[PDB]
């Protein structure tokens, strides 16, 4: 069964496709699934200070250690939503699951703040 | 056509290296026509989040490394 | 175990340049110790599994031991 050339089965595919991803954003949110979102966010950081490394040196001195101190903050904030997340696959089905659902969007909150300071402190950097 | 034998033979060796020396292998693959073809001896986002937590050194190789080795024999 | 790592990588170039192929190749050793190769560039690579939203050949042990068995 080739379907290459069946746009009935695109179709029935991408309508398929909205409701599963409405299904997700409604209903929560079994951990061990969590592994591949919490990989994007680490994906995203990754090219995001591979960025920051290679403009840096074009930015004043006197603001180099500044933003190299924001960057480890988001690091360590990583790690930290990766401790969260595998503490609450360990509780599956407990009376701590919750619990560490809302440990990891604490962790996730803190991530967006370290990364709007760094981007703030770039933008204080570029003002030159 | 002998891209499937390439192909395979890659993913053959990479699981004979996984499991002899205890090893977690990620493989990734784009073909000519953006087509994407994956292999992971154990699971595939395990493994990419276990990359990114890794802020640190280590080897890194590309084709210009392995151009240069091979023409010193 | 060092000659089993670059033969891999050696044979990951050669599928590269003789089918015009872009490839990642991530090894943690037994200490969990980082290894890596990319055809072009580690970063690019990854960038462009990130937007792959696509369905996809994607093969873990199982599928190579019960291929190999033919």
């Amino acid at each position: 069964l080739d379907r290459s050339n069946d746009k009935v089965y695109e179709n029935v595919t991408g309508l398929v496709k909205a409701v599963i991803e409405m299904s997700s954003k409604i209903q929560p949110a079994p951990p061990e699934e969590y592994v591949p979102m919490v990989k994007e966010v680490g994906l995203a950081l990754r090219t995001l200070l591979a960025t920051v490394d290679e403009t840096i040196p074009a930015l004043p001195a006197s603001t180099h250690r500044e933003i190299e101190m924001a960057q480890k903050l988001l690091n360590s904030d990583l790690g930290e939503l990766i401790s969260k997340m595998k503490l609450a696959q360990q509780y599956v089905m407990t009376s701590l699951q919750q619990e560490y659902k809302k440990q990891m969007l604490t962790a996730a909150h803190a991530l967006a703040v370290d990364a709007k300071n760094l981007l703030d402190v770039i933008d204080q950097a570029r003002l030159k | 056509v002998t891209f499937t034998k390439r192909k395979f033979g890659l993913m053959k060796k990479a699981y004979e290296l996984s499991v002899l020396c205890d090893c977690e292998i990620a493989l990734i693959i784009f073909n000519s026509t953006n087509k994407l073809f994956q292999y992971a001896s154990t699971d595939m986002d395990k493994v990419l989040l276990k990359y990114t937590e890794y802020n640190e050194p280590h080897e890194s190789r590309t084709n210009s490394d392995i151009v240069e080795a091979l023409n010193k024999k």
